[PDB]
């Protein structure tokens, strides 16, 4: 992961900021507000972007795959927007508290990783189970990298991480798109796509007045 | 040559100076050792000429500060329009403006504060507003809440524009000193460009959007069926029915047949009986004439072509046997000193605000404004206070110019030199005038009080006793009442209903205006006003004239403009700086404006405002008690202060309960100011010495050593609290009285 | 002409009074939505005005419905769109 | 007045009055024997306190006596 | 050189080096002293040439449908005055395949991709022949003169090989741009005064010239 | 970034943030537990 001063930029013909160097994957020189000027801020922001990207990828899958299969009839899942207010085997509060406990353990160990890199790579109960990762944000090991694709040449690793970051950015945009589309149109996302494909000249945002 | 002159990227945009408080000055930037530093940072924030000696650097700073102020004003206007659109009963008030009170603020239901949402009418609960925005919106032709939302959005956009302009002109394109000193071009553009074109555009709006919509409104048609403003431009036929002259187009304008436009361009005078305000056809013609006058005025000075005047040429040609070289040298002073220009502009603006206040009550321009007494009283008092404050600031900055920028070796002027060579004669004569006016104005009140207390009503100065008739003002009133017949033949009625034309305008069973009679009591209050104005002028002029030196202190200029004293020597030298003189003159300005607004309130409630029945009988709010009661101090104490405070003191448990609370709070703050005004910092530093011991005993003593406030700072705090408490007391009392009884 | 729009207003006095009442009532209830329980935490992700046309909140929807009524396509002064 | 305004303003004003008297015809024939000066710093505090106390006492004495004597309780 | 309302200030920096130079600058907008951002000599010539280029196409855009529809070439409903095509909905609008507000976004994207790329040439001369643009960047490198890029796309016929023809062509282009600028200003002023299109205005004037002019039209 | 964080740690900004949070907390407590004269 070496400097790349001739990489494509978000704004062709401009000069990338000095802190955006090109060693990080998926770097296009985009930081107009100077939010990552400090090295510590950049270190924190990289991890924040990674976790946001992965969570939004899972969210995009969970919204768009089940709702496409409902329109085909392979599944009969309810709408994603109102799926939170349905009745389950337990009330929503205890589900949220159990999720808080479990995800809090996981997130606290991730926080310990961020603050101190080695720190938490070893099993608390069985000393022999270790995470084989090396860089922060990529824990590795049998649990988070069973197939071994997470380690390799310093050149294929950069592109493998760039694909992840760009897919996560796209999913991050898509989740908010689905949310606002449901707020402003009153129907599902696949309905919106089909309606827009039927009448692209009219079935848009401006078809609300 | 007059041309755009800028410098590129003079100051880098960074957050590094935000993290260093006091960066703007050499002394403060080093960090604090005591608490005084914390105050010194805020007192010197906008003292730009003390930060740097470069005139260009100072000028750029003021240029960007003006953009910041404009952005703040645009934000305030956007908020006002948004609250009118979203939290107001404007649309209901439009259909019944005589029975519904304007309201544009609604409080949340917390801790029982929801009692302030009173019954303002129209199925609406809120806080009654006295800004007069509803009448201005009705005059402009605004009919729906949607047009107020668009105005709020536009004002937000404009505020963003001004903020960006300030940043751009301080950090990217900073104009040079020569650009600012192009005074002829600035005067030409402000006279012809800003004022002339602005008034022309407003006249166009009035003849195209205001006149037709108000004609529909005054005819009694529903606001929701009036055609939209653009419909009066699209099909001109709609405009050719209210005024058939519009069928002729612009041909009469270009062929010089202007009387063909007499339908919507008039010279009437008086008030609209349906509305109670000035005729809109009069206002449109006024603005159209003002536009031409200012457009011609803005062509007087020479900028780049031969035609025009030179300001220096005009100044250097005005001299005489009594004034030596005359005005020569004033162009150099007024083009190199920001403080002199600030002083002049502050004086003129403060004087103009008072004229605006006087003219708006006698000639109500907005519809249904005259019969809304709470709005009239509030506007008059507000503009009087603004004018007084600006006038005091004028003296402050004239003193600052005298202390800092005065230099006879390089910027000599004969007039200023000759004024400084006989300042003793000026100040002694003003002293004598102040004493004479104080005696022959206030001692008449004491004479009346003593005669009344001694059982001798026949020895007083009253209309039923020894008379003092304002014959000159009465003659002016009679002359103005006869103007439509002999001296203004084209005018139909006099410029105001108060001159004496023997007519009264009533709107909704309420008196708008009527001839205001002048008698002995008015003779008394007018000389009281003159006395207070003269004393304020004396205090401020003595500070301006004696700022550099006096017989007591030959070298007062080296001590600065704002210093506490020069020690207890020479008998005592407290408050000799020009700053102290402003500090003292603020009190007298407050006194004068308070007397003026009290006079206005009592006179309007006694002899103008009231109710009228369907018989022809007028009943005023206080029943004409001003003539016989306002001639004694006991009369003011009893029939005005005691009688009219009965509202604000019984407002608890009602929608007006917030005014009694503010009444008490203002009294408290006014009393609080006397601790600062009557004491000194030597006692307080010694008292703090004991508290610091108690903190050190428990290891909680701060590193920033606590200091008592400076001698000058204590005076500033005392005067600020005094003024705030005094003005808020009258604010609450006036608003409660005029909302409950008006 | 004035005495034609007077005729127009005579026939629509009640309807315009119902517009005035609705628009003032909505303006007052905008400060009381949360206490009423109409527009709050889980549905105020956007404006209560936005919720007025997608959820039918009690008082901010009557104003929206009544606002233009009996008016033409391009002649409602309280809505730019109305019948688009 | 004595509690708020301080000495230097009054001394600088008295200087002008001295000049005005010294330059006025038919008044130059009359001369003061003690040079007019402003009140001292401590003297002004005492004078202002005396006025404050006298007004404070008289206002309340008048109010109390009149209010208790208008109705006799 | 022929001068039209010159001045001492104007002739100091207007020396005939630019096409269509007549020393005309009464307000001194092109003065190089203390000049930056919008008011600089190099941005103003580019702005003049660029505005003339758009006005030259705009005059034909306004005049073509009305002239063609006055003949039997295009269907009557597609032959409208330029202000009745939907640009000014109060004067009328046409129904296209897409909503006008949706067409505005499409135009915004395409024209933005064009104009930001044009600007990055001005702010960085050779910048846009470097980053990958689907292979078009091979012909988008510019020439160092912002208003005259040339290349395979913008100057494909390769006219003005020698200096003497390029200068003459530049003069003709700035002159036609000025003339079309004035023509479009005339269109904008005539549209509200006389309710009909420019071609109707032309025809109505060469039918009875003494009753169709500004003097008569001081009524609308 | 560092300088802006330093500025946001200055006394007035921290003071307004802290008192705004306190005011919001007290207002919400009074909204959900109004008219408290005693402590049950
Ligand atoms: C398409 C998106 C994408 C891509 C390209 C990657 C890419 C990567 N991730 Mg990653 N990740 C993603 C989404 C993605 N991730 C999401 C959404 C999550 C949250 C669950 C994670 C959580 C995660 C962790 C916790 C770790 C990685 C690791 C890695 C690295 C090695 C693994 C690999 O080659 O994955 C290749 C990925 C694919 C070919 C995508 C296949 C997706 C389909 C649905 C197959 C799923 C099958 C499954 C059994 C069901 C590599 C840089 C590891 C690493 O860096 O090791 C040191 C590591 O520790 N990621
Ligand atoms: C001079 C202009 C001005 C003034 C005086 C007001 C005044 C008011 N507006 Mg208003 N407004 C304005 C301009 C103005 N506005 C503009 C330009 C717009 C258009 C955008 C609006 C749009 C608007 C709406 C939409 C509403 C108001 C409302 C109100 C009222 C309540 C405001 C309130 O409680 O704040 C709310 C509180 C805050 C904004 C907090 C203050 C933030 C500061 C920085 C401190 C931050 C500390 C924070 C609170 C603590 C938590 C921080 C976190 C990190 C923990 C009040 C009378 C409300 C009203 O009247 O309800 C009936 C209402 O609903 N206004
Ligand atoms: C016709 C031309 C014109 C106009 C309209 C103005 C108008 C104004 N000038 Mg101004 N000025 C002009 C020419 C003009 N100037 C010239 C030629 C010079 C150089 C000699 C100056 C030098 C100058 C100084 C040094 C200062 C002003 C200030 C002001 C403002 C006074 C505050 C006020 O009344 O608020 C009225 C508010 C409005 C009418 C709101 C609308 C705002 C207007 C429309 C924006 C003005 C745009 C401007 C004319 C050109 C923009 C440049 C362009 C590239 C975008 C006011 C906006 C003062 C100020 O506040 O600075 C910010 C100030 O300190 N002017
Ligand atoms: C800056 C202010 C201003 C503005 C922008 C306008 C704008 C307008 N006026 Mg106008 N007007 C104004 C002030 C203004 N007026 C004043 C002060 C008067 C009183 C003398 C008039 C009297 C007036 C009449 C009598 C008429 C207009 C008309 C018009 C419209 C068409 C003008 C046109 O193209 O033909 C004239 C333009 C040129 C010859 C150039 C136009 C919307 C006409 C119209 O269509 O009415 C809707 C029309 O018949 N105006
Ligand atoms: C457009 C008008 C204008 C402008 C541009 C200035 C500009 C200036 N004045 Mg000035 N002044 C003005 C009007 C103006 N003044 C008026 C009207 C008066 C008469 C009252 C004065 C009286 C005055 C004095 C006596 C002095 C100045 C000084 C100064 C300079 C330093 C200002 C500074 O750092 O303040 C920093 C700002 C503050 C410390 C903020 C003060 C906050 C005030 C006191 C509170 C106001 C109460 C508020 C409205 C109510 C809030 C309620 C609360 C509960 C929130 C600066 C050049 C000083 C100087 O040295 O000049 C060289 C100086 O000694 N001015
Ligand atoms: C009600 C309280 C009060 C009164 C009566 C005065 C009175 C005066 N102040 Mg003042 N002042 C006050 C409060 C007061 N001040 C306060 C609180 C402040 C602080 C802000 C100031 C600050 C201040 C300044 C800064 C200045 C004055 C000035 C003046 C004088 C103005 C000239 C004048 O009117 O003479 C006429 C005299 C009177 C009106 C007093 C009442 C006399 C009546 C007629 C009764 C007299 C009857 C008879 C003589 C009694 C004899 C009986 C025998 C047994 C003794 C005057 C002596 C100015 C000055 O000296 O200019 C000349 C001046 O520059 N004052
Ligand atoms: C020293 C003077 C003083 C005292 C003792 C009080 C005491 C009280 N006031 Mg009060 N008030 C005062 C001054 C004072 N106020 C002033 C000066 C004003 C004018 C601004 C007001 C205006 C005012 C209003 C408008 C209201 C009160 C209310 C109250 C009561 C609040 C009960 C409450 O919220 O508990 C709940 C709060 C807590 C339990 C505190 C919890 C703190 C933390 C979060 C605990 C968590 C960590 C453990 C309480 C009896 C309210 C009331 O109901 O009165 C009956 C009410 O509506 N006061
Ligand atoms: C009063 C008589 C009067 O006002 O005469 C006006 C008189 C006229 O002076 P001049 O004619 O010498 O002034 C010429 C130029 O200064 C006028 O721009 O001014 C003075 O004599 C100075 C004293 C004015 C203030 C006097 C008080
Ligand atoms: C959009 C977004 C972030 C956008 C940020 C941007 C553009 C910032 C840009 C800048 O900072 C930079 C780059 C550089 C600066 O100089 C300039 C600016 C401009 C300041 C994050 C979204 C992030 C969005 C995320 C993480 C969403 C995750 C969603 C999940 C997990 C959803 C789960 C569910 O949908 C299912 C699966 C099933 C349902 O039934 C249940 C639920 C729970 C609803
Ligand atoms: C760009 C332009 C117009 C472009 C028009 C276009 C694209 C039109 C497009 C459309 O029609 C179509 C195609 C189809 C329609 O359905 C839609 C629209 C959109 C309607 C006009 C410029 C028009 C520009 C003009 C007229 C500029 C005039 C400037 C002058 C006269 C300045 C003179 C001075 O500056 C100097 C020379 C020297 C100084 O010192 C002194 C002064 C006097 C200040
Ligand atoms: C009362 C008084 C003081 C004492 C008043 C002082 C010292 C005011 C300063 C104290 C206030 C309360 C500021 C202190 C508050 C801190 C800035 C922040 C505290 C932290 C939280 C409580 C916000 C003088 O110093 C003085 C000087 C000259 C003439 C008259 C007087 C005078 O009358």
């Amino acid at each position: 992961f070496a400097p790349d001063p001739n990489r494509p930029l978000w704004f062709p013909g401009s000069t990338p900021p000095p802190w955006l160097d090109g060693s990080l994957p998926a770097d296009f020189g985009f930081d107009p507000l100077g939010l990552a000027s400090d090295p510590d801020s950049l270190k924190w922001n990289v991890q924040a972007e990674i976790v946001h990207c992965r969570w939004a990828m899972l969210g995009a899958a969970g919204i768009f795959i089940p709702e496409l299969l409902t329109k085909i009839g392979i599944l009969n899942t309810p709408s994603w927007y109102s799926a939170g207010e349905l009745q389950y085997f337990t009330d929503t509060t205890t589900l949220f508290i159990v999720e808080l406990f479990f995800i809090g353990w996981a997130e606290g160990r991730r926080w310990a990783d961020i603050l101190k890199p080695g720190c938490v790579n070893t099993d608390p109960i069985f000393p022999n189970n270790k995470l084989t990762g090396t860089d922060v944000g990529y824990p590795g090991g049998l649990w988070f990298d069973p197939l071994g694709w997470g380690t390799g040449s310093p050149e294929k690793l950069k592109e493998l991480r760039t694909k992840e970051i760009k897919n996560g950015r796209l999913a991050m945009l898509a989740v908010m798109g689905a949310w606002f589309q449901h707020v402003y149109t009153g129907t599902g996302p696949i309905d919106n796509l089909s309606a827009h494909l039927a009448d692209p000249g009219h079935a848009t945002v401006f078809a609300a007045f | 040559e007059v041309k755009i002159l800028v410098d590129k990227d003079p100051v880098k945009t960074s957050f590094e100076e935000w993290a260093k408080p006091g960066h703007f000055s050499r002394t403060i930037a080093k960090g604090p050792d005591t608490t005084t530093w914390i105050w010194n940072l805020h007192a010197d924030a906008h003292d730009f000429d003390s930060h740097t000696s470069d005139l260009e650097e100072i000028s750029r700073k003021v240029f960007s500060a003006h953009f910041g102020q404009l952005s703040i004003i645009f934000l305030w206007l956007s908020g006002m329009y948004f609250h009118g659109a979203r939290f107001s009963n404007y649309e209901a008030w439009l259909s019944d403006p005589t029975h519904i009170g304007p309201s544009a603020q609604v409080v949340w239901p917390i801790v029982g504060q929801e009692i302030l949402n009173g019954d303002v009418g129209g199925g609406f609960r809120g806080i009654q507003i006295t800004s007069g925005f509803f009448q201005m919106w009705r005059a402009s032709g605004i009919t729906s809440e949607l047009q107020l939302y668009c105005t709020a959005i536009g004002a937000l956009i404009f505020a963003a524009l001004m903020l960006f302009a300030g940043w751009f002109h301080y950090h990217k394109a900073a104009p040079k000193l020569a650009w600012f000193q192009d005074v002829e071009s600035m005067l030409n553009h402000h006279l012809a460009g800003l004022l002339g074109l602005g008034s022309l555009g407003w006249a166009g709006h009035q003849v195209h959007v205001s006149l037709p919509i108000n004609q529909f409104l005054n005819a009694g048609v529903d606001p929701k069926e009036i055609p939209l403003p653009h419909e009066f431009i699209l099909n001109r036929d709609l405009l050719s029915q209210l005024y058939p002259s519009f069928a002729e187009g612009a041909t009469p304008f270009f062929t010089l047949n202007w009387s063909k436009y007499a339908e919507f361009l008039t010279f009437r005078g008086g008030l609209d009986p349906v509305t109670g305000g000035l005729w809109l056809t009069d206002i449109a013609h006024h603005h159209l004439a003002i536009a031409i006058l200012f457009l011609i005025a803005g062509h007087m000075y020479r900028t780049n072509w031969g035609i025009g005047h030179g300001l220096k040429d005009i100044l250097e040609a005005h001299k005489g046997p009594f004034t030596g070289q005359g005005h020569k040298g004033l162009y150099e002073i007024l083009t190199t000193s920001w403080h002199a220009q600030l002083s002049l502009n502050l004086a003129m603006l403060g004087s103009l605000t008072i004229v605006v206040a006087h003219h708006m009550y006698s000639m109500p321009p907005y519809p249904y404004l005259a019969t809304d007494y709470g709005t009239q009283l509030s506007l008059f008092t507000h503009h009087m206070w603004i004018g007084g404050f600006l006038i005091v600031g004028a003296a402050a900055h004239a003193a600052i110019f005298m202390v800092r920028d005065y230099d006879p070796t390089t910027r000599y002027n004969d007039l200023l030199d000759r004024v400084l060579r006989h300042r003793d004669a000026i100040i002694s004569h003003l002293n004598w005038a102040c004493i004479f006016l104080g005696f022959h104005s206030f001692g008449l009140y004491i004479h009346n009080d003593t005669m009344s207390a001694l059982g001798r009503p026949q020895d007083m100065f009253s209309d039923t006793a020894i008379q003092l008739q304002p014959v000159f003002a009465q003659w002016i009133q009679n002359t103005h009442a006869l103007a439509p017949g002999a001296t203004a033949p084209s005018a139909t009625a006099s410029t105001s209903l108060t001159w004496g034309g023997g007519d009264l305008v009533a709107v909704g069973g309420k008196v708008a205006l009527l001839p205001i009679p002048l008698g002995t009591a008015d003779f008394l209050v007018h000389h009281i006003h003159a006395f207070t104005i003269h004393v304020t002028v004396l205090i401020l002029l003595k500070g301006v004239l004696f700022a550099r030196s006096s017989r007591l202190i030959p070298d007062k200029a080296n001590l600065g403009f704002r210093f506490p004293c020069d020690g207890p020597g020479r008998g005592g030298t407290c408050q000799v700086s020009a700053w102290d003189h402003v500090f003292l003159g603020l009190f007298w300005m407050y006194n004068s404006i308070s007397v003026v607004i009290f006079h206005f309130s009592w006179k309007m409630q006694s002899d103008v405002w009231g109710s009228i029945s369907d018989q022809g009988v007028v009943t005023h709010i206080t029943g004409g008690n001003f003539a016989q009661s306002s001639i004694t101090i006991n009369g003011w104490l009893r029939d005005f202060l005691w009688a009219q405070a009965s509202q604000v003191i019984q407002s608890y448990g009602s929608s007006l309960s917030a005014y009694g609370l503010f009444f008490l709070g203002a009294h408290f703050v006014w009393a609080f100011s006397l601790m600062f005004l009557f004491s000194g910092r030597g006692y307080w530093q010694e008292l703090i010495e004991s508290i610091v011991w108690a903190h050190n005993k428990l290891k909680v003593a701060p590193a920033t050593q606590p200091r008592a406030l400076s001698i000058v700072q204590g005076r500033a705090v005392g005067v600020t609290h005094y003024l705030l408490g005094g003005i808020a007391t009258t604010w609450a009392f006036f608003l409660a009285r005029i909302i409950a009884v008006g | 002409v004035i005495d034609y729009y007077l005729e127009k207003s005579k026939a629509n006095k009640e309807l315009n009074d119902k517009k005035r009442l609705a628009t003032t009532d909505a303006n007052f209830a905008r400060a009381y939505t949360v206490e009423f329980g109409t527009c709050k935490f889980p549905e105020n992700f956007t404006g209560c005005q936005d919720l007025a046309k997608q959820k039918k909140v009690p008082f901010l929807s009557e104003d929206l419905d009544i606002e233009c009524e009996g008016k033409d396509i391009y002649k409602c002064g309280s809505n730019v769109f109305w019948k688009w | 007045m004595f509690l708020i305004s301080w000495r230097g303003y009054w001394q600088e004003l008295i200087e002008t009055l001295a000049w005005a008297h010294e330059r006025t015809p038919l008044a130059n024939l009359i001369r003061w024997r003690d040079k007019p000066v402003a009140l001292s710093i401590v003297q002004a505090r005492l004078v202002g306190l005396a006025h404050f106390s006298v007004g404070y006492i008289f206002t309340y004495a008048a109010f109390l006596i009149a209010s208790t004597s208008g109705k006799f309780g | 050189r022929q001068l039209w309302f010159a001045s001492k200030q104007s002739l100091s920096y207007l020396n005939g080096s630019l096409p269509g130079d007549y020393g005309f600058d009464p307000l001194g907008l092109s003065d190089p002293e203390g000049a930056g951002f919008w008011f600089q000599p190099r941005w103003l010539s580019y702005g003049e040439v660029f505005n003339g280029r758009t006005a030259m196409v705009g005059v034909i855009g306004c005049l073509a449908p009305e002239i063609l529809g006055k003949a039997g070439l295009i269907p009557p409903e597609t032959a409208l005055p330029w202000f009745k095509t939907g640009v000014f909905p109060p004067a009328g609008s046409y129904e296209y395949w897409a909503d006008p507000y949706t067409l505005f976004v499409f135009e915004l994207g395409l024209v933005g991709f064009a104009e930001h790329r044009r600007y990055q040439d001005w702010s960085n001369p050779g910048s846009m022949g470097k980053q990958y643009f689907l292979g078009l960047e091979k012909g988008l490198g510019g020439s160092g003169d912002p208003a005259y890029p040339g290349g395979p796309f913008f100057n494909p016929l390769g006219l003005g090989k020698d200096e003497k023809s390029m200068w003459d062509y530049k003069v003709k282009e700035v002159k036609n741009g000025r003339l079309a600028m004035l023509a479009m200003l005339g269109f904008f002023v005539q549209a509200p005064v006389t309710g009909v299109g420019p071609y109707q205005n032309l025809l109505d004037h060469l039918a009875d010239p003494f009753n169709n002019n500004i003097f008569t039209n001081f009524k609308f | 970034m560092r300088d802006l964080k330093t500025y946001l740690s200055v006394a007035p900004v921290l003071s307004t943030l802290w008192f705004g949070a306190l005011a919001g907390l007290l207002i919400e407590i009074n909204r959900f537990f109004p008219d408290a004269l005693t402590f049950p």
